[PDB]
């Protein structure tokens, strides 16, 4: 039921009857990063830059695309260095 | 020790082609095994080199190589002093690891001139002479139409034929069928006859006309193993019995050294 | 192209058993018949000949390249 | 009618369509109709006589021919929109004979029914017990089996052939066979197969087969590649030659061993070439203005070919040029991958290869030269297989090339069973067989017979990919094809989605970054134009807005900096702004 | 190398390229002005 | 025209973008391998010595990778590469004197695959997330991939000329995430149905079903010869079932040391009768039919795949569930080998013995479809007489064609029935069918009984010949011969009439899998 | 487009004799792609006068 | 002179067409060879209906 | 011993150099084949 | 091409060791014996030899897999009798078979030749 409930509801998410497709995403607020993929690459790209947007490169679609650590699955959490554990660690 | 068999061998059939033998009192492990070592591990002299220089033949030479490399060669007691080619302390041939073959064939009649065995010459008069070339004063007897060649073809090549075991190919492979069968009359039930009716009878069988099984044996196990070898011209059937027994005995025997070596070696 | 050198199965030299079987097909034997006769006793040994192409004749038909 | 099964109108297709509730006639005569030709009954009684068949029996002595049948109206040819106006009977045997009356109006009969299939699906025997699918993929694999598929292969130069060694004639075969010529040129080799679960490397569509079989000739084929080139002249001064590209007084060489090539530049026949190796040496002369005024342009040959030289032409086609194609011979032998079908629709690769001493075996030393499985048989229902196999040994034992005519109502599976119970096996095929590696007799009794197996040509030696690190493109920097056979596999929209799925963020970088595409660009802190000028005197410096200290390091796909370059060119700036 | 070891983008602000900036960011100095490739 | 160059497919965006073409990558057929585990995967020699991982100098592995940096590139254990400490890296074929090349710690060595190497395997088209697992490495010499049986389910393969690709991990990052996130033992249970995602498959399954049978008894040598092949092993052989005459051991208690650790369980067989858990004999079944595992020894019952192949609350699934992803796939290589090792000495076969039945089924057959027949023509008559009244909603052709097609299918599935209860427990068909392994009931019938009906577009076979279907049938003949009814077996033929309309009926399923081929992933992209 | 989309891929039984019934490439040429009968002529043409 | 139509292979216009096996030979080619397909720069095409 | 051809419908050595009117002598056809090399190549009966 | 040369499956490679022994901890007396080079012609008579004794509580042998050349006899014994012991004492009694019996073949066949 878990995968049934999801769809639903995101296609049902917004209110309206969203057409899970890319004029679903084409009504949606993502990024011209997102958006250059699917259909028409130079012109939602010409329409973005004449007017000065930005892609908050918060999706998995942009960071894939610029090679960089998509921020979901193992790059949702970010890791640091422990000195004092560090201390308890000689060899 | 003293737990080994002690079989009895009777022999039913000894043709120049054919040997048809009874081994009684012995385990199922080792009358499959002395079968393995007929079809696998006695030593027969085959060409497993070829060199052709001169080619017009319809068949390529790959072709002609393979089908030259499966003519059986008599290797009836001149493959206990050869030795393997690797282990020569020689440099790819010699004339204690090897039998020179040559081959020059060309139709210059207009009817096709059937290459045979007849054509190749050997190096060796009984060492090896190509089988079918048995003897001519004791049928075609072309042990293969190798090729047929039309006027203007030839065919000039030098093949050397080394020793080998069956396992490395087939080739060495002494015998043509070697059959086997215990329980002719399904007494131990090895297999589960659905109708046993419609199912014939065993040449070896001891059955009267109405009774189509044998009657369940609880406490028996396999015994009386039946085997009939061929050959392939290369050697006897009586000898390749004789080698594979013996050829069982050196492998078991070097594993012993092998594993002796081994215990001493370790604590 | 050529009656094979051996069966496939069980390693009889069948090669030189060819010439002699179209000399008893062309005698008025039968191919069960001369199958027997030439000593080949099961089946593989007999599908050898009992189903042989002998394309060579129709290859040897071409003129040779070399002189 | 009557005059056309004698003479006026063009006893070929010249239809006659009277459309009796419609009133209306139909004459036809115009290219594209198919007929088909198809006994007359007048009165419930055919016009062929014995007398026909007597004289056309005695074809080669007569003048007799097809021609001389139609001239005698008992055959006539009936297009399609004709036959929706004629009552025909499938056999004269029956459907002209009296009962409770079907139809006792029969206008035409048929010759036989088995002429409704074409070539490639009147090799198929039994096609009638088959499952219709695994008819269509028979017809499908039976035109990419080996054979010899012309007799004068030895003077064509095709870019592609194969040559079955040992090809053998069907033993059950369909009696549409000897028109399609296959008796002539056979395809396939007729396999002791046995339906058993030996092992376990025949599952799922998978097959043991013998290796010493394959040793001792089965299925072996030879694989006839035939490469071309030419010889230019198109510019003048612009001149390409054949000849042997020595060293020095000649520029390019491109380190390989030119050993192999005679004088003229083509290798002889008969010498084994390999991967690094050149077959033909053309040495193209600069333009003479701005080594010496010769270039190297040498054919070489890719490591997925290998093998032996068999022909080399020389000659002068259409355009004018010397030209020449040599034929690279290479021998295959069947091992693990490469795929074999029977004629009922059931394909399968070898999985292991087995020695004699390791198949099982009957009491009279027979071993199975293909161990197919049994769960092939169930979902498909193949069981044209199972009869051909029964036929087969039935026709090996007897000595006929059993008749596997497709309706034939004298050929039943229980006549086929008493014909092998009266030479000593069991009548329905099955037989006791032991297991080699121990010797005990296998429980079940194995369904074992002689079967027609064949050899496509999707051998495995011709699909395998690798690529380490290899050849890169010029413009994108991604992988590319080169002289080893590899070049990549895309890592696609699907995959991608999987791998999304999965949560692995760092394997998915991975196969889009750093085994594609990996780049280091420098990008200005404060425009995020990446026209930094970079230095290996170490002066990171951005144009654009006079500013030497705010430059970072970013990386990125070259893919992706092709991109924001090809946008920059159209004044769209992307700014990849790192804070 | 030693700019600032790697950062990651994390924002991509598009616009129009104004004409100083390209003109002050281009390395060929006057302008591309002689349609062939090379001369000697 | 640059915005040409950045455009649809082979474009930028989508083409070199998205998705790339990758290094580390191979290809080749696969072909199947029942001595490997669930979790390995067999790379032939020239795909191993091919592809390379770069591995650092650590002071633990500084012996042996001057090892491999020696052999070089030739030997098949080697180094193609070694990078050092400022990134440049050197070429193991064109260094003059090999062995002057000294590696410190920092250096990479790109090292030939070897046996123990993490890879990800993958099966186009990639469908669902068990597509692309990840294995062991295990080079075996011949030219072709090898993975284990139980592992055909998931990447849907079978082993007729199918190719699957494999992308080796180059990192120590990337190596532990597949290790730790995607292995086939850590993918048995499917977040997308709650089951098990790999079963035991088709000849084990037949296999494991003949071998649970409360008939089977094996002896000590054979004890002896499976216990050899099953990996975890206490080594203690148990006390046979049956002790005197003769030291027997049944084939429940062979299975119950595969069974890992302590697992309870409760299925059913295919073939229980359902009135068989209501009256007496409920706990003590008179044919086996009720698996009971009661702590990890099989106390009573009888295999299938209901048991342990692809279902909620299978031994499979329970197992995984309580013991473990380590555990549950070393007990799938268990069952594997001990059963498909015994099937050696069982041996299963198919033949036309089993496509027999015996003569009162065959006359019961023929039988029921002359009653069938008549039964037809009592139809048309009513028909033809205008007695026939049309069923609430439908016209007089449709209430015609629904009582005609019952009819014929309540012909069908009772000769069916009769052609089943025609078999013997020795038949093939029946043991791979009340198995698992493969085909189902209508096969069976399909092979000794009536074929059936061949429907086209959902209908008989329509008058597509001018108010016939073929031109032996004469004019308005609705009768089951002329539109479609198969009444020969497979076993006995197809007369000429339908053998074309199988045709007519193959060919729909022919266009419907080439549609369905052409939407796999449709509904997937669009939603993802 | 000349064919307007009525079902060409379905066997019809209009190809009885004419066309194999079972020849026709599985993949996406699948009832398109169709093979001649054995005993199958296609007519040459003739004047009608 | 107005051009060069191209000749179906044992057609009756081509230099096949009234030659037995045996002249075929000669001229090395296959007495089975069926015919109908066309040579266009050294490859054979054929016409499909 | 120069290049040595064979012409494929008179079957002659033609033995021509480098530079060579590719055309054989005493019959004027054009397709010529090269002969076999003199150096030894082993196969493996096998 | 990846293809063996035939000649591996009876051929030590490079000093890789004919017969090697190890020692199994889960049971007090047994002992692992991995034959190298070697298959099943050799491996179901020790092991069927091994199992004739009234001292040897598991005899059984495994070929690991087809297309490698190894086998694997293991053997549990009673704690007076030792592995190495029982697999000798195994070897030589099958030595002492297979010369007796091709004595008595070496009788029977001039014995069909001559004596019938
Ligand atoms: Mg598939
Ligand atoms: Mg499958
Ligand atoms: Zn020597
Ligand atoms: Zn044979
Ligand atoms: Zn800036
Ligand atoms: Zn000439």
């Amino acid at each position: 039921y878990r995968h049934l409930a999801l769809l639903c509801d995101t296609m049902t998410c917004r209110g309206h009857l969203m057409a899970i497709t890319r004029h679903g995403v084409n009504r949606q607020d993502t990024g011209p990063l997102m958006k250059c993929s699917f259909e028409e690459t130079v012109d939602v790209l010409m329409e973005a830059a004449a007017h000065g947007e930005s892609d908050p490169m918060k999706g998995v679609s942009e960071n894939i695309m610029l090679g960089q650590l998509a921020p979901a699955g193992t790059g949702c959490f970010d890791l640091l260095l422990d000195a004092e554990k560090c201390k308890y660690g000689m060899e | 020790m003293p737990y080994a068999n002690q079989p009895t061998v009777r022999i039913t059939e000894l043709t120049d082609e054919n040997v048809k033998f009874i081994i009684e009192n012995t385990d199922l492990a080792v009358a499959n095994s002395i079968r393995r070592v007929f079809i696998a591990e006695v030593p027969i002299i085959a060409i497993d080199w070829v060199q052709i220089d001169a080619n017009s033949s319809v068949l390529h030479d790959e072709f002609i190589a393979h089908r030259l490399g499966l003519i059986p060669l008599i290797s009836d007691d001149i493959v206990d002093k050869l030795q393997y080619s690797r282990d020569c302390t020689c440099e790819e041939f010699c004339p204690e690891c090897s039998v020179e073959f040559t081959l020059d064939v060309r139709c210059n009649e207009d009817q096709t001139r059937h290459v045979t065995s007849r054509d190749l010459i050997s190096n060796s008069p009984r060492v090896i002479p190509v089988t079918s070339r048995n003897r001519d004063n004791d049928v075609e007897q072309d042990d293969i139409l190798i090729v047929k060649l039309r006027k203007g073809q030839e065919l000039r090549l030098r093949a050397y034929a080394k020793k080998g075991f069956g396992k490395e190919h087939a080739k060495w492979n002494p015998t043509a069928g070697v059959a086997f069968e215990y329980d002719p009359d399904n007494a131990l039930r090895h297999t589960v006859y659905p109708k046993p009716e419609e199912w014939p009878k065993s040449e070896y069988s001891e059955l009267d006309e109405d009774e189509s099984q044998a009657p369940y044996d609880p406490n028996g196990k396999p015994e009386r193993f039946y085997y009939n070898v061929e050959s392939c011209g290369s050697l006897r059937p009586e000898t390749i019995v004789l080698s594979a027994l013996s050829g069982l005995k050196k492998k078991l025997s070097d594993l012993q050294t092998q594993l002796s070596h081994e215990i001493q070696s370790d604590v | 192209m050529i009656i094979p050198v051996r069966c496939f199965t069980c390693g009889k030299i069948v090669g030189n058993k060819w010439e002699a079987y179209l000399g008893l097909l062309q005698a008025e034997y039968t191919e069960g018949d001369a199958l027997d006769a030439l000593g080949l006793k099961r089946y593989c040994c007999r599908r050898m000949l009992l189903a042989h192409v002998d394309l060579i004749e129709k290859l040897l038909n071409y003129a040779p390249l070399e002189k | 009618r009557k005059l056309r099964r004698q003479m006026d109108i063009i006893v070929s297709e010249v239809s006659m369509i009277r459309d009796i509730r419609e009133r209306e006639i139909r004459i036809y005569t115009d290219a594209g109709r198919i007929c088909r030709p198809l006994l007359i009954v007048e009165k419930q009684k055919l016009l062929l006589k014995k007398r026909h068949i007597d004289q056309l029996k005695e074809r080669e002595y007569n003048n007799y021919s097809w021609q001389d049948l139609v001239a005698s109206g008992v055959v006539e040819y009936i297009d399609t929109l004709e036959e929706e106006t004629v009552m025909l009977a499938m056999t004269p045997d029956d459907l002209q004979e009296k009962e409770v009356a079907y139809c006792s109006t029969y206008t035409h009969c048929e010759i036989h029914p088995s002429m409704i299939l074409g070539v490639c699906a009147s090799i198929i025997p039994f096609p009638d017990h088959n499952q219709s699918p695994r008819n269509t993929y028979q017809s499908a694999m039976g035109k990419q089996a080996m054979g010899v598929y012309i007799t004068n292969f030895h003077v064509r130069m095709d870019t592609l052939a194969h040559v079955l060694y040992y090809p053998q004639k069907p033993l059950v075969t369909t009696r549409s066979m000897e028109y399609l010529r296959f008796r002539e040129l056979p395809a396939g080799i007729n396999s002791i197969v046995a339906i058993a679960s030996y092992t376990g490397y025949n599952q799922e569509d998978s097959v043991i087969m013998n290796r010493s079989a394959v040793d001792r000739g089965f299925f072996r084929s030879v694989f006839y590649r035939s490469y071309k080139e030419q010889e230019s002249k198109k510019g003048f001064d612009q001149e390409e030659v054949f000849e042997k590209p020595t060293r020095e007084t000649c520029q390019g060489m491109r380190h390989a061993i030119y050993d192999k090539l005679d004088d003229d530049g083509l290798i002889a026949p008969g010498v084994r070439v390999s991967g690094d190796d050149v077959i033909i040496g053309k040495t193209v002369t600069l333009p003479e203005n701005e080594r010496y005024t010769k270039r190297d342009c040498s054919t070489f040959l890719r490591t997925s070919e290998t093998g032996i030289v068999d022909q080399v032409m020389v000659t002068l086609n259409q355009e004018g040029y010397k030209f020449c194609k040599i034929r690279v011979r290479s021998v295959r032998i069947p091992q693990i991958g490469d795929k074999f079908a029977s004629r009922h629709g059931q394909k399968g690769t070898c999985g292991i290869q087995y020695r004699q001493e390791d198949m099982p075996f009957t009491c009279e030393g027979i071993t199975p030269d293909i161990i197919i499985n049994p769960h092939a048989i169930p979902s498909r229902m193949t069981i044209g297989h199972l009869i051909e196999c029964l036929q087969g040994k039935v026709s090996a034992n007897k000595g006929e090339i059993g008749d596997a005519t497709p309706f034939n109502d004298a050929v039943n599976v229980q006549k086929i069973s008493n014909l092998l119970s009266d030479y000593g096996y069991h009548l329905r095929g099955n037989e006791v067989l032991y297991n080699g590696f121990t010797g005990r007799k296998i429980t079940s009794q194995i369904f074992i017979g002689p079967t027609y197996y064949q050899r496509l040509k999707h051998m495995v030696d011709d699909k395998i990919h690798s690529r380490a690190r290899g050849p890169i493109q010029i413009l994108n920097r991604q992988p590319m094809e080169g002289r080893s056979r590899d070049g990549g596999l895309r890592f696609g929209e699907m995959e991608r989605d999987c791998q999304i799925a999965h949560g692995a963020a760092q394997f998915l970088r991975e196969r889009l970054f750093e085994a594609s595409d990996p780049y280091q660009v420098h990008v200005c802190n404060l425009c995020g134009i990446m026209a930094i000028a970079n230095t290996r005197t170490h002066t990171y410096e951005c144009r654009g807005c006079r500013n030497k200290t705010q430059i970072s390091l970013v990386r990125m796909p070259y893919a992706c900096k092709l991109l924001f370059q090809e946008l920059m060119s159209m004044s769209i700036a992307p700014r990849m702004m790192s804070v | 190398d030693s700019a600032c070891p790697l950062r990651t983008i994390k924002r991509v602000q598009f616009g129009v390229l104004s004409p100083d900036e390209l003109k002050r960011m281009s390395v060929t100095e006057g302008g591309i002005k002689y349609p062939e490739t090379t001369e000697g | 025209s640059l915005k040409q160059r950045l455009k649809g497919k082979e474009g930028r965006v989508r083409g070199n973008l998205m998705g790339k073409r990758v290094d580390f990558s191979a290809r080749t057929v696969i072909t199947p391998d029942p001595n490997l585990s669930i979790d390995q995967v067999g790379v032939p020699r020239s795909i191993a010595a091919n592809m390379t991982f770069a591995e650092i100098v650590t002071p633990f592995n500084i012996d042996r990778l001057q090892e491999l940096v020696r052999r070089g590139n030739s030997q098949y254990p080697g180094a193609k590469y070694i990078i050092r400490d400022n990134g440049d890296r050197i070429d193991l074929r064109f260094h003059p004197k090999p062995s002057d090349l000294h590696l410190q710690t920092g250096y990479k060595v790109e090292r030939h695959m070897c046996d123990g190497d993490i890879v990800i395997f993958n099966r186009q088209p990639t469908l669902h997330k068990m597509s692309m697992m990840g294995h062991r490495v295990r080079i075996l010499p011949w030219s072709t991939f090898r993975l284990n049986l139980s592992v055909t389910t998931p990447y849907n393969a079978d082993f007729d000329g199918d190719e699957m690709n494999l992308h080796l991990p180059q990192s120590l990052e990337t190596r532990a995430e597949i290790q730790e996130l995607a292995m086939v033992p850590r993918m048995i249970v499917t977040p997308q149905s709650n089951r098990p995602v790999m079963g035991i498959v088709q000849d084990t399954l037949t296999a494991v079903r003949k071998f649970t049978k409360r008939d089977v008894f094996l002896e000590r040598g054979e004890v002896m010869n499976l216990l050899m092949f099953l990996s975890t092993w206490d080594g203690k052989v148990p006390q046979p079932a049956i002790l005197k005459p003769r030291p027997l051991w049944t084939g429940k208690q062979i299975f119950s040391l595969i069974i890992p650790g302590h697992i309870n369980c409760i299925r059913t067989h295919s073939t229980h009768p359902d009135d068989e858990d209501s009256g007496p004999y409920k706990h003590i079944s008179p044919g086996d039919t009720k698996v009971v595992v009661e702590n990890g020894e099989l106390i009573m019952g009888i295999l299938c795949k209901k048991s342990l192949g692809t279902s909620a609350g299978s031994l499979v699934h329970i197992s995984y569930l309580e013991m473990g992803h380590d555990i549950t796939r070393l007990f799938y290589s268990n069952i594997q080998t001990v059963i498909n090792n015994w099937l050696l000495i069982e041996g299963h076969t198919i033949g036309i013995g089993d496509s027999i039945a015996d003569s009162k089924t065959y006359q019961d057959i023929q039988n029921t479809i002359k009653k069938a027949k008549q039964d037809v023509i009592e139809v048309i008559e009513k028909a033809h007489n205008n007695e026939l009244e049309p069923t609430p909603g439908n016209t007089l052709r449709q209430t015609f064609e629904n009582q005609v097609n019952r009819i014929l299918n309540d012909a069908r599935d009772k000769t069916g029935s009769s052609a089943q209860k025609s078999l013997s427990e020795y038949n093939n068909f029946k043991s791979m069918v009340v198995s698992g392994a493969k085909g189902s009931k209508i096969n069976i019938s399909q092979v000794i009984a009536v074929v059936g009906q061949q429907n086209v577009e959902g209908k008989r076979i329509p008058f597509g010949f001018k108010h016939r279907t073929l031109p032996h049938f004469i004019k308005d003949d609705y009768g089951p011969e002329s539109r479609g009814f198969v009444e020969n077996s497979y076993l006995a033929g197809l007369t000429p009439t339908e053998f074309f309309f199988h045709a007519m009926g193959g060919r729909e399923g022919l266009i419907d899998t080439a549609v369905k081929t052409a939407e796999t992933g449709y509904i997937q992209r669009r939603l993802i | 487009r000349d064919g307007k989309l009525a079902k060409p891929r379905q066997l019809h039984n209009t190809l009885w004799g004419m066309v194999c019934p079972a020849e026709t490439p599985e993949g996406h040429a699948v009832g398109l792609v169709k093979n001649l009968a054995l005993m199958a002529y296609i007519s040459v043409g003739s004047q009608p006068s | 002179f107005i051009g060069k139509i191209p000749i179906m292979l044992r057609s009756t216009y081509c230099l096949l067409n009234g030659l037995t096996d045996r002249d075929l030979c000669e001229l090395n080619e296959c007495p089975l060879d069926p015919g109908g397909y066309f040579i266009i720069n050294g490859s054979e095409k054929v016409l499909i209906a | 011993q120069p290049m040595i051809y064979i012409c494929g419908e008179c079957h002659t050595e033609n033995e021509i150099k480098s530079r060579d009117p590719i055309r054989c002598r005493e019959c004027g056809y054009r397709i010529m084949y090269k002969k076999r090399t003199k150096r030894l190549v082993v196969f493996d009966a096998r | 091409m990846n293809a063996p040369p035939a000649f591996e499956s009876f051929l030590l490679f490079e000093g890789e060791k004919k017969i090697t022994i190890n020692k199994d901890t889960k049971v007090p007396n047994a002992c692992l014996f991995t034959i190298n080079k070697e298959d099943h012609t050799l491996g179901n008579i020790i092991k069927s030899q091994l199992l004739k004794d009234p001292q040897v509580l598991f005899a059984g042998y495994k070929v690991p897999h087809p297309l490698e050349h190894k086998i694997i006899i293991r053997v549990q014994t009673t704690p007076d009798y030792s592995p190495q012991e029982a697999f000798t004492n195994a070897i030589t009694d099958l030595i002492s078979e297979l010369s007796l019996l091709e004595e008595r073949f070496r009788v029977a066949i001039k014995d069909k030749q001559e004596g019938i």
